């Protein structure tokens, strides 16, 4: 449920109910490679905690 | 569970005093037995849930 | 050598709902008037089956949460290209994943 | 009536796909930090096996790994106990609703 | 119940090796960490924090063979 608010004041004929996809869980993604680059793999190591 | 003491269960009243003060004693047991069966069925269902 | 064997564990069941008065007194108003003095008998049946279906939903979300706690993936993965490591075959275990 | 569950079965397919691929590629999370056959060697090492022969019989170990997986795949034939345990669930539900 | 947990707040991308094949057909693997390359020296870092350090015999496990995809280190007979 999300009504058209006063700033987002709509001028048409639409319902405030929206039928969406329920997706409760994810994976975090990294921008790295899956194969070894020059014998060495890429990895992400914390540097503060 | 408390709201089951005001159901009729097929009898003419849920009050035992009105059944015992408006009918003949051989004609009252038939109405009292319906209340007894309904209340015991309610208690058995509660005990199963617990 | 290395021996393999599988087990199965069941974690849910079908979610049965019952409309109580349509099972007891399907369409006839004499039956509905007679059933309306048993009172909260259909409401208890509905509430018990509703709480059972709630428990089924909670266990399904817990199984889905446990498989996903702390898994970080490469955003350049592609199961059509990467289904194999160290000459051990993972084609039969993976579904679809990647970006296409 | 029988209501559908709140998640699809393709969503739980995606969750088992992610948990299987988490132990095959960097950063090897379900493999617990280290690469896959590294982790297999460390596992067989902790039972009483020398790391020499695990470095020496590596492709035989991986061949037996593939063979075990394939025989698992080709064994859903009328006497699998897992299939009996799946069919018991369905037959039990159908019998209760018909009765 | 109150549960306390480790939680990173910043990351850095590094290149790691999981093991070294040393001179005389020996091998070393790290313990709870990775072999990195700092200033053209093989170093060891922990796997939950970035801190390179000397490769001692408290950061490694020794093997009298080596696996076929270890990284080559002839200069390493170090501490
Ligand atoms: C992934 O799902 C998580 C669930 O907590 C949500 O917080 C996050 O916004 C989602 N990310 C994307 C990219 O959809
Ligand atoms: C990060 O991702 C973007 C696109 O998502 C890509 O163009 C870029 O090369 C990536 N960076 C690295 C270091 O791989
Ligand atoms: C970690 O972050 C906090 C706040 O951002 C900062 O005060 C602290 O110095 C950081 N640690 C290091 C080692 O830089
Ligand atoms: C060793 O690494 C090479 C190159 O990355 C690869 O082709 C090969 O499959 C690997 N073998 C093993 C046993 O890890």
């Amino acid at each position: 449920y999300a009504l058209p608010s006063s700033g987002s004041a709509s001028r048409g004929i639409s319902s405030p109910y929206r039928f969406v996809t329920f997706e409760p869980f994810n994976v975090s993604f990294v921008n790295d490679s899956v194969e070894t680059v020059g014998g060495l793999f890429e990895i992400q190591i914390p540097t503060n905690f | 569970l408390l709201q089951q003491l005001f159901n009729k269960f097929g009898a003419i009243s849920s009050s035992l005093q009105e059944i015992l003060s408006r009918l003949d004693p051989p004609e009252a047991q038939v109405q009292i037995d319906r209340l007894i069966n309904g209340r015991l069925t309610a208690l058995n269902a509660y005990v199963s849930q617990q | 050598t290395i021996a393999g064997h599988e087990e199965f564990i069941q974690t849910s069941s079908p979610k049965v709902t019952i409309d109580c008065s349509a099972f007891v007194c399907s369409n006839y108003a004499a039956c509905h008037d007679l059933l309306s003095e048993y009172g909260t008998f259909c409401d208890n049946i509905n509430s018990i089956l509703n709480e059972v279906n709630d428990l089924l939903d909670i266990t399904q979300l817990q199984v889905a949460n446990a498989l996903m706690q702390g898994v970080t993936l490469s955003s350049n993965l592609n199961t059509n290209l990467h289904s194999d490591v160290d000459n051990i075959d993972f084609k039969s275990l993976l579904g679809c994943l990647g970006s296409q | 009536k029988v209501l559908p569950p709140i998640l699809s079965e393709t969503q739980i397919s995606g969750y088992t796909t992610a948990a299987t691929v988490a132990a095959m590629f960097p950063p090897w999370s379900a493999a617990a930090g280290v690469p896959f056959s590294l982790n297999v060697q460390y596992r067989i090492n902790g039972l009483g096996v020398t790391m020499d022969v695990l470095n020496k019989n590596q492709k035989l170990i991986a061949n037996a790994f593939n063979k075990a997986l394939l025989s698992i795949q080709n064994g859903f034939t009328a006497t699998n106990s897992a299939l009996a345990k799946i069919q018991s669930v369905v037959n039990a539900n159908a019998q209760a609703l018909n009765s | 119940f109150i549960h306390f947990s480790y939680k990173p707040t910043s990351f850095k991308t590094v290149l790691v090796s999981p093991g070294l094949c040393l001179s005389g057909d020996r091998g070393i693997a790290p313990k709870q960490g990775y072999f990195i390359k700092q200033n053209d020296s093989w170093m060891f870092t922990g796997s939950s924090y970035y801190y390179p350090e000397p490769i001692s015999d408290k950061n490694v496990v020794f093997m009298n063979s080596c696996s076929v995809n270890f990284t080559k280190a002839p200069f390493i007979y170090l501490n």
